């Protein structure tokens, strides 16, 4: 429940670094299961949820400071063109006409 | 303020300036500095980190003060329309428990 | 107008208006205003998102994901606690988080945070003559207005708790630091001078 | 409402009438000065006060000063009493003050209203402030 | 646990409705009309401003709010404290007006005697 | 400068004015810092200690704190007085003439009423009073 | 100050390595910030026991007698004490209690004068009686004039 | 007094870590009026090297009533005269 | 007569600064102290929280009113100002005026928040986002504020104007569209998911079963002849 | 139980508690701007490279057309393969 | 861009995206959370229908 998987990536400056993937929930931080232990289950109860008072934050990228998608961009339509596909027919490649001619200006 | 030349030739020498300084001091004249007024800042351990000051975390008053708010609003209305008092003798070990207390 | 710190700055009023005058990262931190916060770039490897916290261990945080100006939200937001240490990501769109747990110093480390953040407002500072505006033309764009001016003369000096006890307490003692502090600005302004 | 109210002006009565002074006598070694003022009621009321801390200060205006009661020859005197933040109020009437005690008082209790308060002329400027020496005696 | 307390308090003046209208010729209040309307005013005020209310705004609203927000506490916590001690006296007047009368007696009592 | 010229005092601690300009002393002691100027400021610390704990939040003045035999008796009366009011309207509700006595009194424009009337003395005692206009 | 002149050299992505590369410059060094502070933080008093849940390691009490005597004025301040009128309605005052009184760093001053101070009369140097008449003519007048 | 950020933070010599030194901090030196760029639109393009900033001002805004008026003048006599047209049409 | 009747006025006129004090606490505190990051962004948030502040401000519009008829009640029943009294001036249908524009958008302040159970329930069981978030959103907030326009269908009987009474029977058949827009959005949040079947899920197609019927029959009442029987 | 606690009765230790010298005052301010200041944080990407692996080729010992073979293969049930 | 760099807060009011370009790294000190509701509840946005109703 704190991390649901890690790697190992070496950055530009040639050092390698551990990159750590967070436990998530779905918009309520009531449901987020906020624990130190390696544990599934919700053990931890929080009268607190801000112990420090410190808020929380929600960072708001700057359009200008972003870079392209790249991080399996290739899916994310993925999910909807596949289900269309799971429901078109397909003609087979045999009975598809092949070698039909040119465009006369192409 | 009044710099040694020695001293000031001796800075020169030993280090050469390349970058302009960043702060607007520079620009003060000596009038400006006289004028100038010294504040102290207290600087302790910091634990509240949130921009509003800490918050006592019980309201006893609040909590006696809505408990005679309720009283009030049903004593008031039933004397008022139903013309009915409490017969607190009826259940009197709780009368003597305030008394008691 | 503006409040005098030797006699009424104490804790939190103290440490406000260090986050003012210093813009020391540990401090606006905890000041910043909560309705803006900085705008940043997008999580990587190499340039990670970094995330600030004042002495504490985890902030939680919430991810978007790459957002665009016609939707302005990349995914649904998704919470987690960020944790001091290593770099950590969001598994929908890789964004990558970096905690960086502010301390109570004055050192390079944390000069080199001073671009993050932005500047204090200095607006609400102070005590106001003017409690609110009755205008609905302008009630969430404009200030208090003041009647009074704001002085820019004054020179903040850090001290410490039993110093500051010993200035409040001694005024023979507040009077000679006081002096001691004003030839070492006047020798500060000279030597800025010199260097121009 | 009656209650308050009356507690309200008797006690701010007493409040605008605090800060003028009755009576005002110095100690055998002219260390303190003993103050009576008006009570509540109008009688005596007494207090005390150091010489050292008592001290005539000048308005924070600097274009005040011809609205001070002191301009008269028959005016009020505000002496400021700097550790107990209290204001003492004399009339500037010779027949009110001691003859033989009065100028050491007055020349004691005005050492802050100098001639610089009025600003600097271009002969004064520079020795306005103590010059600093840096690195005359070591480089 | 106010809202249970509530909720139960609308559902018994539910039951004393149903009763009542199980069949003609008032087997409940047996004539009493004027009862009636009083406790199906009651299950309607209570329910509507007593259960659902403190529920959703009382209960749901204090404990998700501050989660879905990120806040230390609400704005105004001391008026939160007040807003949930308030709600009992409300809730008896709403609910109790048809057991009490300002005629408290019934009709076999004697009152000439007194 | 206007250097402070002496000290005409036997305590050699107030001798150190006489080591500052009076536009010094003006700037310290009197402008900004008059609340402070030339005082010891003890309370300022006193006072400070005072609100920044978990001391007894019941408050009469800003010098005095309520008094504890008034916030006892209204907390004594607020707990008692709640308990009836939820034990009576939920548990002795069967019986509304035994648990629940009926009392009013009218304005004395109009006739005395029949219910205003000491309790617990009516079977001792008749109230009336002549209206007044 | 032209402004593409300065970015283009200033800021290129062959010296990304060191163009965000964190150091201590190298300055003269100060003998307050970098000799004698390290020598007073270090060298200050460590306590075994102190609060587990919440105190540090250097949690020391300064002692009583250690703590700053109080020398602003001579005149005593009888409101530490509290009135004996306060003290028989029991009414609770943070200016006389106990804690608040207790100072960590600086001692209050005394509630008696101090002993060097001589209360004998001396001669009077300002006085006008009638301001008591006046007193009392305006107040009663007001109070007159109030009811 | 700087105009643009990247020469704002390029070489800072007044952060914390150097002024707490000298332990003063005067007020002028706010990081809230220590920076403002121009109110002119400044984008950046990529260049043969590396950014360059174009900045786009359309209109000046010191323009007078003097100015106006006469910019006005062909327009207030076409209104004359449409609606003379109109009155003899 | 006296007793009940006056115990409920005075209670109402109770509730309603009890209601007071819960809304300008709740919405001053979204306003105030919410994270950086959403403060304005109402999408965000879930959808429970975004369906509470809603009705809260639907609340804050309509208590005032509902104050106003309950006080003006209390005046005539003791102090006899004839405000409903139609001797001398009084509207007794002003009476059902004030009450019904707080009256209806006091149930639909009570049934907007059940709408967000469902849609944060749905995507956590489904392992899916919600179906077109925004225009719900929209649909909730056309329904929060086109209610104030429909309390007049409580009175089609009481002998207004046809004028008004057709202007409430039209806005009040409008109202189904947006609960349509919901009822299609949450059927296809329930396709092409990973299900995780559980009892708040369970809930849910009962609340959703019982809701398609409830608003069915009030479409119905819409019916301004079928209303009338 | 622990006992009272009050962390404002202990002293801190956060500045120095001796002023500096006027020269060396000077001789620091001399040095500070005569050598480059440490530098500030910036956020801009330089040469971006992508944060998963390399994009899956079009022909080769693993290519998208492989990936996008499993979407319809997709099963989490309650034993293991 | 001189409303959004001289009154941030009317800016954040009326909807406009921060006008400046932070291309060379830094970011801006007056940025601002979007405040899309005017723009978004419209005709012409997410907002459509109930405009269209609304209207
Ligand atoms: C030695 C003495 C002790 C001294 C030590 C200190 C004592 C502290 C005591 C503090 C008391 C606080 C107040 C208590 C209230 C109690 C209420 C109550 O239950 O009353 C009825 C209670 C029982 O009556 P019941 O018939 O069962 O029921 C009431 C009837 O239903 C209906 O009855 P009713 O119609 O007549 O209504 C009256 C009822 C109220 O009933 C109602 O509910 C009706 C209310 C109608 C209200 C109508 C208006 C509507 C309301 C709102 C209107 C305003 C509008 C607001 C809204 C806004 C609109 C704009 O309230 C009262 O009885 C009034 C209080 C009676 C006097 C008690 C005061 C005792 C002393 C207090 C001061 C002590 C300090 C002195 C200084 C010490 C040092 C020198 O009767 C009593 O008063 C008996 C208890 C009295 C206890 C006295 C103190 C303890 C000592 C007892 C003796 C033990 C031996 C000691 C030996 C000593 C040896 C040394
Ligand atoms: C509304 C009326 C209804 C009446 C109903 C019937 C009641 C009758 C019987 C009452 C007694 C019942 C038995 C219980 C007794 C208490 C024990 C108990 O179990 O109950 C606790 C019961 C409930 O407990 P609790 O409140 O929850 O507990 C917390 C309490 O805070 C406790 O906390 P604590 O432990 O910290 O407090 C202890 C303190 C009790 O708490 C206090 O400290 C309260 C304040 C006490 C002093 C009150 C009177 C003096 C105040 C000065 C101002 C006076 C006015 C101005 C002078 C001119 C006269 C107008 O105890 C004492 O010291 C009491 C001993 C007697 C003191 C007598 C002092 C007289 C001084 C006179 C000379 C100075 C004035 C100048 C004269 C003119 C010069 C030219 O508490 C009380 O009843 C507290 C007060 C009890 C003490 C008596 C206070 C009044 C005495 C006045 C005597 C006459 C003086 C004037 C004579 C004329 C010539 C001068
Ligand atoms: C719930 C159970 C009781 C409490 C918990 C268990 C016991 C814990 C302590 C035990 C060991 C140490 C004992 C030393 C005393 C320590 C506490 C203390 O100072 O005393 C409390 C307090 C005195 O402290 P204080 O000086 O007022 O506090 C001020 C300080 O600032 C401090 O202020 P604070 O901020 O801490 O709060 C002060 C507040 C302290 O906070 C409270 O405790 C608030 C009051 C309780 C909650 C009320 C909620 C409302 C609903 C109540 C319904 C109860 C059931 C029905 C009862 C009537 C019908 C049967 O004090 C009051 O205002 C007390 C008001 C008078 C009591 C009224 C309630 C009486 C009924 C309580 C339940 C009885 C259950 C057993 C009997 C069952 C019979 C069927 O009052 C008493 O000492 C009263 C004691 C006598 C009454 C209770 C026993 C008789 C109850 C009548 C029925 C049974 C008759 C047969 C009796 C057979 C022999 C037992
Ligand atoms: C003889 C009875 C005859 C039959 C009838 C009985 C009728 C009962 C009421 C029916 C409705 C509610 C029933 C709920 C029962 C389940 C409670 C529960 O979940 O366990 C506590 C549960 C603690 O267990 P946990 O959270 O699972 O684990 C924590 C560990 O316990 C560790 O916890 P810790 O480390 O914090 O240690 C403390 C723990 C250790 O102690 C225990 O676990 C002992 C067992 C539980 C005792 C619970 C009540 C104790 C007495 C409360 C008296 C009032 C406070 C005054 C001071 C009392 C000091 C003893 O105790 C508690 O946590 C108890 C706190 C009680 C707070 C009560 C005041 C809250 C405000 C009132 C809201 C509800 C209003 C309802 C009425 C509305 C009318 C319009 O705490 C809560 O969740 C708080 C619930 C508070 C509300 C319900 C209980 C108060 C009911 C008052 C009477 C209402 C009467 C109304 C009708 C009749 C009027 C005449
Ligand atoms: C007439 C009565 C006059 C009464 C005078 C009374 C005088 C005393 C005043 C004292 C009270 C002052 C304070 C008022 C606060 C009210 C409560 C509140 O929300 O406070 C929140 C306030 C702060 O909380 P918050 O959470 O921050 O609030 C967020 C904001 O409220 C943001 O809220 P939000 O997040 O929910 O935002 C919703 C807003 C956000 O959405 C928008 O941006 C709106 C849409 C804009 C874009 C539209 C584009 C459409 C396409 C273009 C045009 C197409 C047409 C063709 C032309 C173009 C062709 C190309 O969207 C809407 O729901 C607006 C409707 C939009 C439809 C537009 C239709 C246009 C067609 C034209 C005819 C119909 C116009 C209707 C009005 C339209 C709205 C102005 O809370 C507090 O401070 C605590 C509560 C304090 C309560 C105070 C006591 C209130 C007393 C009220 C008494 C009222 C009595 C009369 C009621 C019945 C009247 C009929
Ligand atoms: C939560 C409470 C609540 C809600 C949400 C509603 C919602 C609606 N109500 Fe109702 N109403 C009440 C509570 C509520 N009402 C109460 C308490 C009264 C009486 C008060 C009293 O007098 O005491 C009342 C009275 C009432 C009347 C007056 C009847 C009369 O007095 O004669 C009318 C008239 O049109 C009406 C209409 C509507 C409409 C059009 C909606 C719309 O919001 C509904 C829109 C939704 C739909 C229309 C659903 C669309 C349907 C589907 C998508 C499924 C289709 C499937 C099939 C057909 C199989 N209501
Ligand atoms: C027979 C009838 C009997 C009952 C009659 C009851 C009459 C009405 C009683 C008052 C209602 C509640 C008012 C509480 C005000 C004080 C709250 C408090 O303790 O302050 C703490 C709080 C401040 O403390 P805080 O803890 O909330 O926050 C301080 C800031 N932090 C948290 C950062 C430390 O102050 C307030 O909230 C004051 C009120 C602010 C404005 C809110 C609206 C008030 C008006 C509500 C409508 C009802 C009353 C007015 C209209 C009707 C009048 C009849
Ligand atoms: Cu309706
Ligand atoms: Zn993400």
């Amino acid at each position: 429940q704190m991390f649901v998987a890690r790697q190992v990536v070496t950055n530009s400056k040639g050092e390698k670094v551990e990159v750590l993937w967070n436990a998530q929930c779905y918009e309520d931080i009531a449901q987020l299961n906020v624990g130190f232990a390696p544990v599934l289950e919700s053990v931890d109860y929080h009268w607190e949820i801000f112990l420090w008072a410190d808020p929380p934050i929600k960072p708001n990228n700057d359009f200008d400071l972003n870079v392209p998608c790249t991080w399996f961009e290739y899916e994310q339509e993925w999910w909807m063109e596949s289900c269309i596909q799971e429901d078109q027919f397909n003609l087979p490649e045999d009975e598809r006409p092949y070698n039909t001619p040119r465009n006369p200006h192409c | 303020t009044v710099i040694n030349s020695e001293f000031l030739t001796y800075l020169k020498s030993n280090y050469k300036i390349s970058f302009s300084a960043s702060n607007i001091v520079k620009y003060l004249s000596d009038k400006s500095v006289n004028n100038s007024v010294i504040l102290y800042l207290r600087k302790n351990k910091i634990f509240n980190k949130s921009r509003y000051s800490r918050n006592r975390q019980t309201y006893r008053t609040g909590a006696y003060w809505c408990l005679y708010v309720n009283i009030i609003a049903v004593v008031a209305f039933y004397f008022w329309f139903y013309k009915f008092t409490m017969n607190f003798g009826y259940l009197w070990w709780l009368l003597y428990s305030l008394i008691l207390s | 107008r503006m409040t005098n710190t030797t006699e009424e700055a104490f804790d939190e009023v103290s440490h406000e208006w260090q986050a003012l005058v210093t813009s020391n990262p540990f401090d606006l931190n905890v000041f910043n205003y909560l309705e803006n916060t900085q705008t940043s770039n997008f999580g990587t490897v190499d340039n990670p998102l970094v995330v600030f916290t004042s002495e504490t261990p985890f902030r939680y945080v919430g991810c978007t994901g790459q957002m665009n100006e016609d939707d302005y939200e990349g995914h649904e937001l998704l919470f987690f606690l960020l944790r001091e240490g290593s770099l950590q990501r969001c598994m929908g769109c890789g964004q990558v988080f970096k905690l960086v747990r502010l301390r109570n110093e004055y050192s390079p480390e944390m000069d080199y945070y001073l671009s993050n953040f932005h500047p204090y407002e200095m607006q609400e500072m102070g005590e106001s003559d003017t409690t609110v505006l009755m205008s609905p033309y302008k009630y969430a764009s404009h200030y208090e207005y003041t009647q009074f001016e704001t002085p820019s003369n004054m020179v903040y000096s850090m001290v410490n708790p039993d110093e500051h006890d010993r200035l409040l307490v001694d005024p023979a003692y507040r009077m000679e630091r006081t002096k001691a502090l004003e030839e070492k600005y006047k020798v500060y302004t000279s030597s800025l001078r010199e260097v121009e | 409402v009656a209650i308050y109210a009356t507690y309200i002006a008797l006690s701010y009565i007493n409040n605008i009438w605090k800060d003028y002074v009755v009576r005002a006598q110095f100690s055998k070694d002219k260390e303190l000065l003993f103050v009576t003022r008006v009570s509540p009621f109008g009688t005596t009321e007494e207090e005390v006060y150091e010489v050292a801390h008592l001290e005539h200060l000048p308005p924070s205006v600097r274009s005040g000063v011809k609205d001070l009661s002191a301009q008269d020859a028959d005016g009020l005197v505000d002496v400021t009493c700097m550790s107990s933040q209290r204001s003492l109020v004399f009339y500037k009437g010779d027949q009110y003050w001691n003859p033989k005690v009065y100028n050491d008082f007055i020349n004691q209790t005005s050492n802050l209203w100098t001639r610089n308060y009025t600003g600097y002329n271009r002969l004064e400027v520079q020795n306005s402030v103590e010059q600093v020496k840096i690195g005359f005696s070591h480089s | 646990y106010f809202s249970m307390v509530t909720g139960l308090s609308g559902a018994a003046l539910a039951t004393m409705i149903r009763l009542e209208l199980a069949h003609p010729g008032s087997p409940f209040f047996k004539g009493d009309s004027l009862r009636y309307l009083q406790v199906v005013t009651a299950h309607g005020l209570i329910m509507v401003f007593f259960v659902v209310v403190p529920i959703l705004f009382g209960g749901f609203a204090n404990f998700l709010i501050p989660y879905h927000v990120g806040s230390k506490d609400v704005a105004y916590p001391r008026l939160n404290s007040i807003g949930f001690w308030i709600q009992p006296c409300g809730y008896i007047l709403l609910a109790k007006i048809g057991f009490l009368r300002p005629q408290f007696w019934r009709y076999y009592d004697k009152t000439s005697f007194s | 400068m206007n250097r402070f010229f002496k000290v005409s005092s036997k305590y050699q601690y107030y001798k150190y004015l006489e080591q500052y300009d009076a536009a010094f002393l003006r700037k310290y002691q009197s402008e900004t810092h008059w609340y402070l100027g030339r005082r010891g400021a003890w309370k300022n610390l006193v006072i400070k200690y005072a609100g920044d704990h978990i001391s007894l939040e019941e408050e009469h003045n800003v010098k005095y704190k309520t008094h504890l035999s008034f916030v006892y008796l209204s907390y004594r009366l607020a707990w008692v007085l709640f308990a009836y009011v939820l034990i009576y309207n939920h548990f002795l509700l069967g019986d509304i003439g035994k648990t629940f006595n009926v009392g009013e009194w009218d304005h004395r424009l109009k006739p005395s009423a029949e219910r205003d009337y000491p309790t617990r003395y009516e079977s001792l005692y008749i109230l009336d009073r002549t209206q007044k206009w | 100050s032209d402004p593409n002149d300065f970015y283009r050299d200033a800021y290129r992505n062959e010296n990304r390595w060191i163009d965000q590369s964190v150091f201590t410059p190298k300055t003269s060094k100060m003998t307050h910030y970098d000799v004698e502070w390290p020598k007073e933080l270090a060298s200050r008093p460590v306590t075994k026991k102190f609060h587990h849940d919440k105190g540090y390691k250097y949690d020391v009490t300064t002692p009583y007698d250690q703590r700053y005597n109080y020398v602003a004025d001579r005149l005593g301040h009888p409101e530490i004490l509290g009135n004996p009128f306060e003290r028989l309605m029991r009414l609770e005052g943070d200016i006389y209690h106990p804690n608040y009184l207790d100072q960590p760093f600086v001692k209050v001053p005394n509630a008696n004068p101090n002993a060097s101070l001589n209360f004998e009369e001396g001669e009077v140097l300002y006085e006008n009686t009638r301001l008591l008449e006046w007193a009392k003519f305006w107040n009663y007048s007001v109070v007159v004039g109030y009811l | 007094m700087f105009r643009w950020l990247f020469l704002y933070w390029y070489n800072s010599t007044d952060t914390p870590s150097a002024i707490a030194k000298v332990n003063l901090w005067s007020y002028i030196n706010l990081r809230l009026f220590k920076a403002r760029l121009s109110s002119s639109i400044a984008y950046y393009i990529l260049g043969l090297n590396n950014l360059e900033l174009k900045k786009l001002k359309i209109f000046y805004k010191n323009t007078y009533f003097d100015y106006i008026y006469l910019k006005s003048i062909p327009c207030l006599f076409l209104i004359i005269f449409f609606t003379n047209l109109y009155l003899f049409l | 007569a006296v007793g009940s009747q006056d115990i409920l006025i005075l209670s109402v006129v109770f509730a309603g600064i009890s209601t007071t004090i819960s809304f300008t606490n709740l919405l001053i505190t979204r306003r105030t102290l919410a994270m950086p990051g959403l403060r304005h962004r109402r999408v965000l948030m879930p959808f429970v929280t975004i369906s509470i502040f809603l009705t809260l401000r639907m609340l804050a519009t309509i208590t005032p009113v509902l104050g106003a008829a309950v006080i003006m009640m209390a005046f005539d029943r003791h102090w006899q100002t004839t405000f409903f009294e139609y001797a001398y001036g009084g509207d007794p249908i002003l009476s059902q005026h004030l009450f019904w524009f707080f009256g209806h958008p006091e149930v639909y302040v009570l049934i907007i928040p059940t709408f967000g159970f469902i849609n944060m329930i749905v995507p956590h069981n489904n392992t899916r986002r919600v179906a077109s978030k925004h225009h719900m959103i929209w649909a909730i907030y056309v329904m929060a504020y086109m209610g104030y326009l429909v309390w007049g269908h409580h009175m089609y009987l009481v002998g207004l104007d046809h004028r008004s009474r057709t202007m409430y029977s039209t806005i009040t058949i409008m109202i189904s569209m947006p609960a349509t827009i919901k009822v299609v959005n949450w059927t296809l949040s329930l396709v092409n998911g990973a299900l995780k079947i559980d009892l708040p899920f369970l809930f849910s197609m009962s609340f959703l079963l019982l809701f398609l019927v409830a608003g069915f029959t009030g479409m119905w009442l819409s019916h301004v002849s079928l209303n009338v029987s | 139980r622990a006992g009272p606690y009050n962390p404002n009765r202990y002293k801190d230790y956060y500045i120095p508690r001796t002023l500096p010298k006027n020269e060396e005052i000077v001789e620091f301010v001399q040095s500070q701007h005569s050598v480059p200041a440490s530098p500030i944080r910036n956020q801009r990407h330089i040469n971006p490279v992508r944060e998963s692996g390399p994009l899956p080729s079009y022909d080769g010992t693993y290519t998208m057309e492989d990936i996008r073979a499993v979407f319809y293969n997709t099963t989490v049930g309650r034993d293991y393969c | 861009y001189e409303l959004f760099v001289d009154h941030p807060d009317l800016a954040q009011w009326t909807g406009t995206y921060p006008k400046v370009d932070s291309s060379h790294g830094f970011p801006f000190y007056s940025t601002y959370e979007m405040y899309r509701d005017f723009q978004e509840n419209t005709l012409n946005s997410d907002g459509s229908f109930a405009q269209w109703i609304t209207l």
